[PDB]
DNA sequence: CAGAGGATGTGGCTTC
DNA sequence: GAAGCCACATCCTCTG
């Protein structure tokens, strides 16, 4: 699906995840589907460094992963300082039918 | 504001433009004229016509007839025309028996606005 | 005028009307983003009502029906099992299954009311 | 101030 | 290739 061909958040986001290296800027926050937030706006810079938006941040970004909501690809874990969580169980349905 | 023909020359209503985006904020709000005497109170309602998906998505679609002139606080259209077609959206007046005026070509439901290309 | 002086001319010269005249594809347009379950009760409360939305696919032309002036002759759910059997433009005129929500239908020019009404100018 | 959200332009990418 | 999509961009707003 055109995940595949031009970059995405969620696709690219978990570049960052997997990635040891990368956990400078982000972590898995458990066994269940969440992730931590570290640099706010050092993450939202490099989705600039891809997007070739410079002009981007945290605001701008975030306002794109909070449409995700009413789509069912993710959720928010309510009140932590910046974090989400991935759901799959309906990535499947938004990548495949029934 | 300004009015167009209908399919009933009873009724008539605004002129809603060629080509717009899903789900704006019309340029113009829905007034849609009672000229035989309507009892001001009857409902209205339209129904977006298309041979692709034939009943499309709306917003406050349902009006009140107040004066002889139904207007609709902001109608959205959000179930898309597809290319180069539009809709002929029937319009229905609530009454003992109920009236509608088809409206051919009404207007072209695309995901953008025409943006200069 | 809440009809046209030639009210047969029009029915029989209008592409809109004998585009009409057939029995064409139908099929219930009333609350499209429920799931189907849903929408197949609404439908069939609301023919007990004696009201309801059926659409032409082929032509794109909606309509809201009102079958009275319950009834009998206007909604009848006995001359098939799994289904259920106004002033248009100025013209005085006149089956969906009751689990696809779908089926045919088609206008019939109504002699009497276009007369009753004709005779009211 | 974060966090959900309407509105509206934007840019890449399939479809006629 | 404009004409429809698409999935953010960039925006200014509330409201906890």
């Amino acid at each position: 699906m055109p995940g595949s061909g031009q970059i995405q958040l969620w696709q690219f986001l978990l570049e960052l995840l997997s990635d040891s290296a990368n956990a400078s800027c982000i972590t898995w926050e458990g066994t269940n589907g969440e992730f931590k937030m570290t640099d706010p706006d050092e993450v939202a810079r490099r989705w600039g460094e891809r997007k070739s938006k410079p002009n981007m941040n945290y605001d701008k970004l975030s306002r794109a992963l909070r449409y995700y909501y009413d789509k069912n690809i993710m959720t928010k874990v309510h009140g932590k300082r910046y974090a989400y969580k991935f759901d799959f169980h309906g990535i499947a349905q938004a990548l495949q039918p029934h | 504001a300004e009015l167009v023909r209908t399919d009933s020359p009873n009724f008539l209503c605004s002129v809603l433009p060629s080509h717009w985006r899903c789900n704006k904020t019309l340029p113009v709000a829905f007034k849609v004229v009672a000229l035989g005497e309507v009892p001001d109170g009857t409902v209205v309602t339209v129904m977006a016509g298309n041979d692709e998906n034939y009943s499309a998505e709306l917003r406050n679609a349902s009006a009140v007839m107040k004066n002889q002139v139904a207007r609709f606080n902001d109608l959205r259209f959000v179930g898309r025309s597809g290319r180069g077609k539009s809709f002929t959206l029937t319009i229905t007046v609530f009454t003992n028996p109920p009236q509608v005026a088809t409206y051919h070509r009404a207007i072209k439901v695309t995901v953008d606005g025409p943006r200069e290309p | 005028p809440r009809v046209v002086p030639d009210q047969r001319s029009k029915f029989e010269n209008e592409e809109f009307f004998r585009k009409l005249s057939r029995e064409c594809e139908i099929k219930y347009t009333g609350f499209r983003d429920r799931p189907h379950e849903e929408r197949q009760a609404r439908f069939q409360n609301a023919c007990r009502d004696g009201r309801s939305e059926i659409a032409f696919v082929a032509t794109g032309t909606n309509l809201s029906l009102q079958f009275f002036p319950p009834s009998r002759e206007y909604v009848d759910l006995e001359r098939e099992a799994g289904k259920v059997y106004m002033i248009l433009n100025g013209v005085c005129v006149i089956w969906i299954d009751l689990q696809r929500l779908d089926g045919m239908g088609c206008l019939e020019f109504d002699e009497e009311r276009a007369q009753q009404e004709d005779a009211l100018a």
